[PDB]
RNA sequence: GGGGUGACCUCGGAGUACAAAAAACCCUCCGAGUGAUUUUAAUCUAGACAAACCAGUCAAAAUAACCAUAACAUCACUUA
């Protein structure tokens, strides 16, 4: 009707990497839209 | 006197929220100045009518 | 996190907040908002002297609402020449004023304010500490002549 | 009729709508006249003697601008102890006077002010004639 | 302590000459002005105070 | 314990000239002449003064002058109010002209049956009197003049209490607008006075400590 | 070749480094340190030291802000640290007594600017 | 779900209602200083240095070495207090520093730096530089 | 919420969807189908995000040119 273009996914920013995780280089920590 | 529609009016829709009426209230439950009072033993919705 | 003890540690924008009636209680008596007005044939020395009155509010811990300027009023000098039935130009007066507006001000300390403008005001300076009202906001602004002829069409 | 005085209320509030910008400041700007006298001011050539003096007059002077703070607040402190004592044997001795003193008196709005000056008003003076007129500017 | 914001200049760069006027207004008092022209001293003079009455009787008495 | 209270007015005049520079300050202004001069950028009256001179000394090879030669003329001529009111006269300490360089305030001499007493002006209410209204009454009434005084505040200056059963004394401060003072030449001894002579003639213990709350300029 | 420590690019000033100058000029004396990356002092001179205030008048004016630069300079070159880095503010970077800091420590021998880490 | 904090949170202090009567620090050099001083407390919370070695916090360490030479601190300040009115006293060397041509015995301040204060410098490089974690540990 | 009429069909932001992620409706509201400016913004390659697939995203080290101390083009809710 009148509202339209709300169906969009999710950007799935988040946090991948917990405390403790053994990481490697490169390897994507977290992502974010604002600076959490 | 109280006014049917507030004065400037809420163009947005809102979706009807059960849970300001589910559960205890708590504002407004203790007296101010008075000494008496009607006290609500339940849960609803008040319109001009009322 | 929510639920970890160290919840709300960024919490920061309670410390800052980026988004006057009197107050007469008979007792603690903070009226309103008051404006202290220099006026000066000297520009150098009003400018001298609101700096000091502003520095003076600052160290005494008055919460200065403002401290502004208002347009300068050029009086023209016209002496009658000797002998009569002559007006001419002796010279061009420019007289500025600055203002500075403080919040608050108890009975007892703005006693003491006064003492100390009125001790240490210089030569050819007049000073007047009136209340800020709708008359001494509308001086600094502009002409309203549609209005004030929509007003006269009006009546 | 009343179309007349539809329009006449429209405008008025258009008009209202609009901003209140201030008159600017003939002090702040500066005129146009000062843009030819800037080339033919020559220099000062200060000497050495007279930049050592200078720097020990400024060191000087801070020195006893220092003090006259110093000595201002000290008597600031002082009225402001004195007046804290008065105001308290006041409170102690009636409570009434003390209220009915806490407040600002209502001749105190058109406080009005003059400094001194250079010689005192001469007696039996006579300004000799002249007329008053204002030529400031006017700006909408 | 009259003298204690007195001590200043012009803080402004693009100024013109300014000398010390000794301006006497209408009560025989004299104030030193920062003014051009360096006229030593100016006079302010008065013909709007009084009334016609008082007005008239000057001009009969000059 | 009986108690007594009692308001007083201290009426200050202001002065009426400025006070000399000290010699720091003098080289100050002249400093501050001499770099103002240098920082600013040209007169019209130097400018045209500058222009004649030029003109004619290239005219004569193929005024400012005199306007300053008038006004250094009129200015010669022109005579100024004496500033020094008090050093050919030094005998009327009463007089309101006497001091024009610093502030001064009033004290009455007054001689009761049990007190001898340089005091200052003192008055005496009923309780249902303000303070203010008592000093404006005083000062309406004991100085047999019309003289315009400002009040600063509605709290009291000055507070001293001295016990013998107790008194009480309030001290406020006024500042004059205007004096006429009608009937100078009688015997109420009324002094106008600045604080070197305040510390000389004040005996009084009470009434030494009006120095603390009185500004010494 | 060691691990220097980059990162944070968020915040102010840098912490990729191996030795840092920081320098304080506070209302009364300056202090130069030169802090290793755990924070802990390496080598600093301070007009508060006897050495330099006795020598010296006015221990806050540039003349003793070059004098503590030199004296810091001798001091690092004792103790063996040729580089290190500066990151001061853009009004600090645009004094006169930090220029003549630096040009005093640049001239006494240690330079500024740390290497580049082999295999970063 | 709310947990409570395990000591005093860092903000806590300062009253958040009549904020304009509150002093504030208009120097980002003054914010950076109560910031470093703030960073350098043990906060109960999880820190930078906690996880990147400040070597157990704080140790004991013990002291094998000479005593530190008893001098008279009364008479020292005397001295020294007079040593820098006779200093400021005179006026050339006002002249040089305003003109700002002024120059240091570096020998001198050598000297005097190996004599008073020295020894803790050398000290505190020689626990950097590790000698004596590996010669007494 | 039978088809027809009406409305919509792709992308992004907020709520629904309160705290890792995802999450629908012909649910409630904003927007996009580009402008302006110069710093005209490369090659190669570890390791990762996201995802049915197709697509989308980051990026250490190494290389050529500029300070011999940056290069992620910036701004318009920048996300489209
Ligand atoms: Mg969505
Ligand atoms: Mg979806
Ligand atoms: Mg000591
Ligand atoms: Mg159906
Ligand atoms: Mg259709
Ligand atoms: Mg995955
Ligand atoms: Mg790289």
């Amino acid at each position: 009707s009148k509202n339209l273009g709300g169906k969009s996914p999710g950007k799935r920013f988040g946090i991948k990497k917990m405390e403790g995780h053994y990481v490697h280089a490169g390897n994507i920590l977290a992502t974010q839209r604002h600076f959490r | 006197f109280v006014e049917r529609v507030p004065l400037v009016p809420k163009v947005r829709r809102e979706r009807k929220n059960l849970s300001d009426i589910r559960g205890p209230s708590t504002e407004a439950t203790e007296f101010t100045e008075g000494r008496f009072a009607i006290l609500a033993l339940g849960g609803g919705y008040l319109h001009w009518g009322h | 996190y929510r639920s970890k003890p160290t919840h709300g540690i960024g919490r920061y924008k309670h410390l800052v907040k980026a988004q006057v009636r009197p107050i007469n209680l008979g007792t603690d008596y903070e009226y309103g908002v008051l404006n202290i007005h220099l006026i000066a044939y000297d520009m150098a020395l009003a400018e001298s002297y609101a700096q000091y009155v502003h520095n003076l509010c600052n160290h005494l811990a008055i919460k200065v609402e403002e401290s502004y300027a208002m347009p300068t009023k050029t009086m023209e000098v016209l002496q009658l020449q000797e002998q009569g039935s002559k007006m001419f130009l002796d010279a061009v007066l420019t007289t500025h004023e600055r203002v500075v507006q403080i919040s608050g001000l108890s009975a007892t300390f703005a006693e003491i304010f006064l003492e100390i403008i009125h001790s240490n005001l210089p030569e050819g300076v007049k000073l007047s500490v009136r209340e800020h009202t709708e008359e001494d906001f509308k001086g600094r602004f502009k002409a309203r002549p549609e209005l004030e002829e929509l007003l006269a069409k009006l009546n | 009729d009343q179309a007349a005085k539809d329009r006449l209320k429209k405008r008025i509030r258009r008009l209202e709508k609009a901003s209140q910008e201030l008159i600017p400041i003939e002090d702040f700007i500066t005129p146009v006249k000062f843009l030819n006298k800037e080339r033919q001011r020559p220099p000062v050539e200060l000497p050495f003697e007279e930049s050592e003096r200078r720097a020990l007059l400024l060191k000087r002077w801070s020195l006893y601008k220092q003090r006259e703070h110093e000595m201002e607040r000290s008597a600031i402190r002082s009225l402001l102890e004195a007046q804290e004592e008065a105001l308290q044997e006041l409170r102690l001795s009636s409570p009434e006077l003390h209220a009915e003193a806490t407040k600002r008196d209502p001749s105190l709005f058109p406080f009005e002010r003059q400094g001194p000056d250079y010689t005192p008003p001469i007696s039996d003076y006579q300004p000799p004639e002249g007329r008053y007129q204002d030529i400031t500017k006017v700006y909408t | 302590d009259c003298n204690r914001a007195l001590l200043t200049r012009l803080h402004r760069q693009t100024y013109a000459r300014l000398y010390p006027v000794l301006l006497v207004k209408q009560d025989g008092s004299t104030i030193h002005i920062r003014y051009r022209e360096p006229r030593r001293m100016l006079t302010m003079p008065v013909d709007l105070d009084s009334l016609s009455p008082e007005e008239r009787r000057a001009r009969f008495r000059k | 314990s009986p108690w007594r209270l009692l308001g007083a007015l201290c009426l200050q005049r202001p002065p009426l000239v400025t006070k000399p520079l000290t010699p720091l300050q003098e080289e100050m202004a002249d400093l501050l002449q001499q770099i103002e001069i240098e920082r600013s950028l040209y007169s019209d009256h130097e400018l045209r003064a500058l222009d004649e001179a030029q003109q004619l000394a290239k005219k004569k090879s193929d005024l400012a002058q005199d306007l300053e030669d008038m006004w250094e003329q009129k200015f010669l001529h022109f005579k100024l109010g004496a500033r020094l009111t008090e050093a050919d006269k030094k005998d009327d300490r009463t007089s309101l002209h006497r001091k024009l360089d610093r502030n001064l305030i009033l004290l009455v001499r007054e001689k009761l049956g049990d007190q001898d007493i340089w005091m200052l002006p003192q008055s005496d209410w009923q309780p249902g009197e303000t303070l203010r209204q008592t000093a404006e009454r005083t000062l309406a009434t004991l100085s047999e003049n019309n003289m315009e005084a400002k009040f600063l505040g509605n709290a009291p200056c000055g507070h001293y209490k001295f016990k013998f059963l107790g008194a009480k004394v309030f001290f406020f401060k006024a500042l004059l607008l205007t004096g006429d003072f009608s009937q100078a030449g009688k015997k109420g001894h009324h002094v106008w006075v600045s604080k070197e002579e305040l510390g000389d003639y004040l005996k009084p213990k009470y009434l030494a400590q009006v120095r603390r709350f009185l500004l010494d300029l | 070749v060691a691990r220097k420590e980059r990162g944070w690019g968020t915040v102010w000033p840098s912490r990729e480094f191996w030795h840092r100058l920081r320098v304080i000029r506070t209302q009364h004396h300056i202090e130069a340190l030169v802090e290793h990356r755990n924070g802990q002092v390496v080598v600093s001179a301070s007009t508060r030291e006897w050495a330099i205030k006795k020598h010296l008048y006015s221990t806050r004016n540039v003349v003793a802000c070059e004098s503590v630069g030199r004296v810091l300079a001798e001091r690092c070159l004792e103790a063996g640290i040729n580089f290190m880095v500066y990151h001061p503010t853009p009004w600090e970077a645009a004094s006169d007594s930090i220029k003549r800091l630096q040009h005093a420590m640049t001239e006494g021998g240690v330079v500024l600017r740390e290497p580049r880490r082999i295999y970063e | 779900r709310r947990a409570a904090p395990l000591g005093p949170m860092p903000n806590e202090d300062i009253d958040v209602s009549d904020l304009e009567r509150l002093k504030k620090y208009r120097s980002f050099d003054r914010y950076r200083r109560r910031a470093e001083q703030e960073a350098r407390k043990p906060h109960w919370w999880r820190t930078y240095r906690e996880h990147f070695g400040e070597e157990s916090g704080p140790k004991d360490r013990v002291d094998i070495g000479l005593p530190p030479p008893k001098v008279s601190r009364t008479q020292q300040l005397l001295e020294r207090k007079q040593a820098l009115r006779e200093l400021r006293a005179n006026v050339e060397e006002e002249r040089a520093a305003r003109l700002q041509t002024a120059r240091i015995p570096l020998e001198a301040v050598r000297a005097e730096w190996e004599r008073t204060c020295g020894p803790y410098h050398k000290q505190r490089l020689a626990e950097y530089c590790g000698l004596y974690r590996d010669l007494f540990h």
